[PDB]
């Protein structure tokens, strides 16, 4: 069963972490760009996307962090199999 | 925060033949019509100089965009012709059965004035001109097995050519993008990185995984081409694919479950060359384009367009600011979004350098089946793509100087990297000047040292492997490091990327496909010739760019323009001071430097790599005479030019007799060019006066007054004929030679 | 794209609200790429063509969605002979996937009649977009009386295309147009579902539904990656 | 059409047609009378 396996858990955790990090102001988002000093500052969005989320979390943040989460998860899954851990 | 959006103007221009009947309409000067023959040349010279027809950037951009559709449409006609001639006038089908004995041919001549002798005996019951373009090897790799498949591609090529010409007309006469559209550099890079290169690589991986790999796996096994399954049968029937590659039995579940190791059977990392065909494994090539697809698709999400996330290219440039460089990269973003010439200067430089890198990598890692053992194709492709790279780089200097004269504005450039470079140009050119003199003495002087010592009967005093030695120790170390890479630094690679590093030779059909290349004293000497001739070409072109606007001789050179002959005989003489003349001189040195590169390649391969495998060992075409002979200028004259030109001068009466004719004709055009280079239009204008008098005497004098060519056109006509004659001479000499023996 | 109904969908953006004012049917503010912006529009990317094209796609898709499954449903119920209980992609449209022998003519003979018939239907429809009302002028066997259009290309109306003159009131017509667009958009996704499901599973749309209901967990997109 | 025929009358277009005609005539003559060396 794929569900609950090591591969599935890592991908769900990595995807969840990026969404959680971005939503709670731990990663850059659509409304917060990052300065040269790796600090979050307000940004200007040409196509201001309306969102009812109290923090302004838009659907773009989901796609941005969904792909970022998948990239992180895929690397970990394949990396562990490389060293024999997985 | 200007939004990224589509912006056009409706019906900007009217489609009429009115202006087709009014030559010179584009320019105010030429619109009045001709009075002297100089007008005719000016019409063609300034036709595509859009930046000088109008001062409106938007109008310039729209012409560039549509002129590019015309270039694309022309390539499709050319590509369509190559595929069509393969279907109708080629022996491709016979070649598939016996690739090692049948010479590729895709051109046939009509039987007129006795030219049918050029239809040589190429094999497969076919008569035609042998081709060195390598199209047969490319078609085999992709999986083409019938002339019907070639025919359909040609028809598709013409449809694409029609679409390209429609697009050019549509986007100039019907819906022309506005200037703000052209200036979305962030958006363009995103689409061109992830969309053009990224999806293009992924799409081609799909073809290789589903068409090329199955077809070539059976072809190598010896299956008759007509009995191989058709590509669509492979696509529709997963059962067939499972037989060739069992991984297909599991579908795409491994891809989504991250069990990517399941696909190890067709996504390999072998390295080396396929022993049966002598070319790269297609399974390796598929994993290459899959990896490249992911890298570029990720690369296409870097720049900010409409949704906040991403980078601003202006912000990156302005943040990279150091203590040694004043303001830094400030102002470059405005330069590179308002000057087409500045963009062209960069792109030509790297596009040309890429074409040269292609030449080196394709010969060392032959990517197509039966490409290596076809010595005519290996020599032609390496030489073709080196010449293309050479011309592009010289163009990069030409259009860097055009930017410096026309698009450069001091107000926007104050104490930035560009400004500071101009402020120590004497330091740069003086140092680069000395480096060239140093490299000329210590590389070409060694050849003169060897030639004199050899003529004096003092071989022990020469620079050679049996005498004073100059070993490329640094290059030899790198060859050994790459040879041992699979053991420790690339553990998951089975073999070295190329057989040039070391190991054992691969032989296909009794001929060597690739074997280790040894670097000795001769290789040391020739390489430092390359560094010398390249550094001189940089000196000429860089000098033209840095001194385009002014110098200690002409303080106001910018006002004179980019292309003028001189500023008169004053100050001792100022002939050829314009930046255009630095391109004119740079073309000669580029031709000089690349000629040695392709002579180095031709002699080294025949001497040390190419040859016939036999029981005793490898016998090379020129028998390993490069090491002992290429250390003197006399050796090159006798062993390379005089000995190998035997084939071309004995070509008369055979199918190669055409190369003999072009060999003489090329010699003629080259010498003809020296008439324009060694003379000046002052003599010729006076000569035409006497010739015009004879016509006046007979009431047959023209209404358009004859004029001797301008000063600049004499130099342009001279260099064009000089290059054509020189390059065509080598072209005939190479093909008649390698086809005859290789 | 927010499912169901709502004032605005997920992708609605402040930029798209500039020109999306609810005038068009099914205007839920969803235009993240801003293709319907009137400013500096041209070519085929303009509001009039894009809105017209969506309706045309909607109407073809609705016929396709109902026609690509009816043979399977009717065949499953025994209302048509089993010889015609054929998957939509095995009718003859894609002979490599499957072809049906038994039509009154060869499928290429039938195609020529399709070409000629659609040339008249489609080029006459086009000429009303380029020159509104122009198809009601030149003699066409007296049929030009019903081709006068109504000024809006996508909604010709008239005695035939509005046979039963439904939506007489302005309010009623707006509701009908909204219902047409939503059903049309739903059918466009259904047709894409038929195409994707055919490749992934190789079975008809009706078979996929029946299998899913049997064992929903063991029959879905995730399990069909491998078989 | 007047302008298009004017374009065909330009020097480069006329020369292409004229030499295409002239070359074709010479090629065809040598196709039916191969190897002419003496009037005879
Ligand atoms: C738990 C975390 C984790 C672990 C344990 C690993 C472990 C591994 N990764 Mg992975 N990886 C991870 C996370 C992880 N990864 C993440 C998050 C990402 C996404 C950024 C990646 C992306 C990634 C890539 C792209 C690759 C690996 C590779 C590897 C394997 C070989 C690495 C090596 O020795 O390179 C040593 C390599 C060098 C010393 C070469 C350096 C010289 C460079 C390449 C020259 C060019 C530089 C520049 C472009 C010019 C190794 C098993 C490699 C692999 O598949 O190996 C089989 C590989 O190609 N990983
Ligand atoms: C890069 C483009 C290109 C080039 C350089 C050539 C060159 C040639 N073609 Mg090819 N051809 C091309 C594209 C090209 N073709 C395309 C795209 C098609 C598809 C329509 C064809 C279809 C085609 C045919 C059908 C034939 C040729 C033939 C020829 C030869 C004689 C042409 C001639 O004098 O016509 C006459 C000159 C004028 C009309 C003026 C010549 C070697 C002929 C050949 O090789 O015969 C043995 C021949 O029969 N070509
Ligand atoms: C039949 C269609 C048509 C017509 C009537 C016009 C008419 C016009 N165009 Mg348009 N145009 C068309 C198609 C057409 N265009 C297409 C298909 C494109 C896409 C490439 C363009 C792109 C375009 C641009 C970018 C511009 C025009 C311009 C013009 C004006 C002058 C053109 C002129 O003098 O041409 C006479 C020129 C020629 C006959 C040269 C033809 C060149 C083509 C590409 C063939 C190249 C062959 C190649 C060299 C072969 C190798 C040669 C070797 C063997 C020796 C005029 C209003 C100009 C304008 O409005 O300026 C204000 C302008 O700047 N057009
Ligand atoms: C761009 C590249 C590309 C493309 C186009 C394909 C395409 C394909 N691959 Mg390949 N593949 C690729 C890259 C690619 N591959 C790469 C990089 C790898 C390495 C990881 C593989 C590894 C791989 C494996 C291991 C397998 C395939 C398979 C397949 C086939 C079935 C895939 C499937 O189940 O789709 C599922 C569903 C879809 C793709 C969606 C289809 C959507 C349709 C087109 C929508 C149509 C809608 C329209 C409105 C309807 C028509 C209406 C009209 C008639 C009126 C298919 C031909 C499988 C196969 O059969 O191989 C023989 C298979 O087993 N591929
Ligand atoms: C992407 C490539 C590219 C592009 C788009 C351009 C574009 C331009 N260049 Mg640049 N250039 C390039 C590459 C490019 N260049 C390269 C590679 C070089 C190095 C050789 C140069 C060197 C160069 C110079 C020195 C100059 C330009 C100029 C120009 C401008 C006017 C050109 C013109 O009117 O030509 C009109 C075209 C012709 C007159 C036809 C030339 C025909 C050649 C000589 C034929 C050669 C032989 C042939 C290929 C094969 C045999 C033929 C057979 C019949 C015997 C224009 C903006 C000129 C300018 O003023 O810019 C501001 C200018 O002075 N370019
Ligand atoms: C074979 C012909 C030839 C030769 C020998 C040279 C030589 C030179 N050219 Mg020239 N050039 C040539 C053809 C030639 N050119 C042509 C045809 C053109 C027209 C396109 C040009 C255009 C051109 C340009 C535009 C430039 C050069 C440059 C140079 C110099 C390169 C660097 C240097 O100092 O090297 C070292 C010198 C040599 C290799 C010459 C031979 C030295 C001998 C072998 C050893 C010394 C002899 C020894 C002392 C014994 C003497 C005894 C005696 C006194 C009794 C050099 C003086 C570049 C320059 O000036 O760079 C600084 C430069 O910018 N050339
Ligand atoms: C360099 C290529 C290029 C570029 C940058 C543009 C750019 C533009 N074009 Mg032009 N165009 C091009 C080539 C290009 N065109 C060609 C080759 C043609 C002839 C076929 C046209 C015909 C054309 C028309 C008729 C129109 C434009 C329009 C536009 C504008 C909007 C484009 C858009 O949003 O498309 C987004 C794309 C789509 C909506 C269609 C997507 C699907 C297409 C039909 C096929 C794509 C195939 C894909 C690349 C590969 C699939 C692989 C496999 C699955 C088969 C924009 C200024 C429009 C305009 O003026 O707007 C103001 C407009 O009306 N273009
Ligand atoms: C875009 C719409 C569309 C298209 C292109 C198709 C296409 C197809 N359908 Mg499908 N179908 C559709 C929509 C569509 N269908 C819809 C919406 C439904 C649900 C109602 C169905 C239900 C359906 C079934 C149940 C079947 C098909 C079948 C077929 C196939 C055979 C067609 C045939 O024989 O027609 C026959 C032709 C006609 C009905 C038109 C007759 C034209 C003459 C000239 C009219 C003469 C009229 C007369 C003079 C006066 C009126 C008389 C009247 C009052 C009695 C073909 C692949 C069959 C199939 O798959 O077979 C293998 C099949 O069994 N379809
Ligand atoms: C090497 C020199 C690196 C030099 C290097 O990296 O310098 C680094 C230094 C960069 O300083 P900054 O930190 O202030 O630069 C900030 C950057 O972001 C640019 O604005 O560059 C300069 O000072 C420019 C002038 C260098 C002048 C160099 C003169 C010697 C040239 C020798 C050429 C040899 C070519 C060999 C080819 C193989
Ligand atoms: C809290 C909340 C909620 C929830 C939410 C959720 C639950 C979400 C989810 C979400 C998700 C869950 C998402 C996801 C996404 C994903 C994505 C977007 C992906 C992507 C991917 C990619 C892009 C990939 C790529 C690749 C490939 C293909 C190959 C290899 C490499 C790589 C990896 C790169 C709601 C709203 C209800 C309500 C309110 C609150
Ligand atoms: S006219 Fe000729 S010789 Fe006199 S300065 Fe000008 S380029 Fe030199």
């Amino acid at each position: 069963g794929f569900i609950g396996s090591s591969t599935n858990l890592i991908m769900v955790a990595s995807t969840t972490a990026t969404l959680a990090a971005a939503r709670f102001g731990l990663a850059p988002t659509v409304k917060k760009n990052t300065t040269a000093g790796l600090k979050l500052v307000d940004s200007k969005n040409s196509a201001g996307v309306i969102s009812n989320d109290p923090a302004g979390f838009t659907i773009v943040d989901v796609l941005a962090m969904g792909a970022a989460g998948h990239g992180l998860g895929v690397g970990i899954v394949l990396g562990l199999k490389g060293i024999g851990a997985l | 925060a200007k939004k990224v959006k589509i912006a056009v103007d409706r019906n900007p221009v009217e489609t009429s033949f009115e202006k087709w009947a009014k030559p010179g309409h584009f320019s105010r000067t030429l619109s009045k019509g001709p009075n002297t023959t100089t007008w005719i040349w000016n019409l063609h010279a300034d036709a595509h100089d859009f930046d000088s027809h109008t001062s409106d950037l938007e109008e310039i951009s729209r012409k560039v965009f549509s002129a590019h559709f015309g270039q694309l449409g022309i390539i499709f006609i050319w590509l369509s012709g190559m595929y069509f001639h393969g279907a109708r006038f080629s022996n491709y089908e016979a070649w598939l059965s016996d690739p090692t004995h049948i010479k590729p041919s895709a051109q046939v001549v009509w039987p007129i004035v006795g030219q049918e002798i050029l239809n040589g005996d190429v094999g497969g019951g076919f008569q035609g001109i042998q081709i060195t373009s390598g199209f047969f090897q490319l078609w085999r790799a992709s999986g083409i097995t019938s002339e019907l498949q070639l025919y359909t591609t040609a028809i598709g090529g013409l449809v694409m050519a029609a679409a390209m010409f429609f697009a050019g007309w549509f986007h100039y006469h019907k819906a022309a993008p506005k200037l703000e559209w052209f200036q979305n550099v962030e958006s363009m890079l995103n689409h061109h990185l992830g969309g053009l290169l990224g999806l293009g690589s992924l799409a081609w991986a799909g073809h290789q995984i589903h068409v090329s790999l199955p077809v070539n796996k059976l072809l190598d096994a010896g299956v008759d081409p007509k009995e191989i399954p058709l590509p669509h049968d492979l696509l529709l029937n997963r059962a067939i694919m499972a037989d060739l590659y069992p991984s297909f039995a599991k579908g795409i579940a491994p891809f989504f479950t991250l069990n990517w190791s399941e696909y190890s059977d067709f996504l390999t990392f072998k390295g080396g060359l396929n022993p049966v065909t002598g070319g790269l494994w297609l399974s390796d090539t598929a994993h290459h384009h899959v990896a490249i697809a992911v890298l570029f698709l990720v690369a296409g999400h870097m720049y900010r367009t409409n949704w906040g996330i991403g980078h601003s290219m202006k912000e990156i440039l302005e943040a990279h600011r150091g203590p040694f460089t004043g303001e830094g990269h400030v102002g470059l973003y405005e330069i590179l979004t308002t000057s087409w010439h500045a963009q062209l200067a960069i792109n030509l430089a790297l596009f040309g350098s890429l074409s040269i890198i292609v030449a080196h990598h394709m010969y060392a890692m032959p990517p197509y089946p039966y490409l290596a053992t076809d010595y005519g194709t290996q020599l032609s492709l390496f030489t073709h793509h080196t010449w293309i790279g050479g011309f592009c780089i010289v163009g990069a200097g030409a259009h860097a100087a055009i930017f410096m004269v026309r698009d450069y504005d001091p107000t926007n450039n104050y104490n930035n990297l560009l400004d500071r470079v101009i402020r120590h140009r004497d330091a740069i050119i003086s140092h680069l000047n000395w480096v060239c003199i140093f490299l000329g003495f210590h590389s070409f002087g060694l050849y003169i040292h060897n030639d004199t010592m050899s003529a004096l009967g003092r071989p022990q005093d020469m620079f050679s492997d049996t005498a004073i030695q100059l070993q490329p120790v640094f290059a030899q170390w790198i060859q050994n490091t790459h040879f041992l890479a699979p053991q420790l630094t690339a553990p998951n690679a089975l073999a070295a990327t190329s057989l040039t590093w070391g190991g054992d030779l691969v032989a296909v059909g009794g001929k060597v496909a690739m074997m280790p290349i040894s670097l000795g004293t001769s290789d040391f000497m020739v390489h430092h010739i390359h560094a010398f001739t390249i550094h001189v070409t940089v000196l000429i072109l860089l000098k033209g760019v840095l001194f385009a606007r002014s110098s200690r001789l002409i303080p106001d050179k910018a006002n004179l323009g980019f292309r003028f002959p001189c500023d008169g005989p004053g100050r001792g003489g100022t002939c050829q001071v314009s930046a255009w003349d630095h391109v004119f001189l740079g073309l000669f040195w580029m031709y000089n430097s690349l000629s040695i590169v392709i002579f180095h390649f031709s002699w080294k391969m025949q001497s040390d790599v190419w040859g016939t495998v036999t029981a005793s060992g490898v016998s090379h075409i020129t028998g390993g005479n490069f090491a002992q002979s290429a250390n003197t200028i006399n050796g090159w004259l006798r062993d390379f030019l005089w000995a190998q030109s035997s084939q071309v001068i004995q070509s008369y009466g055979s199918a190669l007799s055409a190369y003999g004719l072009i060999f003489l004709g090329a010699h003629f055009v080259w010498a003809f060019s020296l008439m324009f280079l060694f003379s000046g239009r002052g003599y010729w204008q006076e000569l035409i006066e006497s010739i015009v008098w004879a016509h006046n005497k007979l009431k047959v004098a023209p209404a358009i007054q004859p004029r001797a060519l301008s000063i600049t056109q004499g130099r342009a006509v001279g260099v064009a004929h000089y290059l054509l004659g020189g390059i065509a001479t080598t072209w005939s000499f190479f093909l008649a030679r390698i086809i005859s023996v290789g | 794209v927010d499912r169901s109904k709502d004032q605005l969908y997920v992708g609605a953006s402040q930029s798209s609200l500039a020109y999306l004012d609810g005038s068009l049917p099914g205007d839920f503010g969803f235009d993240p790429l801003g293709l319907l912006d009137p400013v500096n529009s041209g070519g085929f990317i303009e509001p009039k063509w894009l809105q017209y094209s969506e309706v045309i796609h909607a109407r073809w898709a609705m016929l396709g969605a109902a026609g690509c499954i009816a043979p399977e449903v009717l065949g499953a119920a025994g209302l048509i002979p089993d010889a015609t209980n054929i998957k939509w992609f095995e009718s003859g449209v894609i002979p490599p996937a499957g072809s049906y022998n038994g039509y009154w003519a060869d499928p290429y003979t039938i195609f020529f009649v399709e070409i000629v018939a659609m040339q008249f239907a489609e080029l006459r429809r086009l000429q009303d977009f380029r020159y509104p009302g122009s198809m009601g002028q030149q003699y066409f066997l007296g049929l030009e009386a019903i081709f006068k259009g109504s000024g809006d290309a996508a909604y010709p109306g008239g005695p035939f295309f509005n046979l039963f003159n439904l939506g007489k009131t302005e309010a009623a017509m707006k509701e009908l147009k909204l219902k047409e667009i939503k059903n049309g958009r739903l059918a466009m996704l259904a047709m894409l579902g038929y195409g994707a499901q055919a490749v992934m599973t190789g079975k008809g749309p009706f078979q996929n539904l029946v299998e899913h209901l049997a064992d929903p967990v063991n029959n879905n997109i995730l399990t069909n990656f491998a078989g | 059409m007047k302008d298009f025929t004017t374009y065909l009358s330009t020097a480069p277009v006329i020369a292409t047609i004229w030499f295409t005609f002239t070359a074709g005539l010479l090629i065809e003559i040598n196709r039916y009378f191969p190897d002419p060396l003496v009037f005879s």
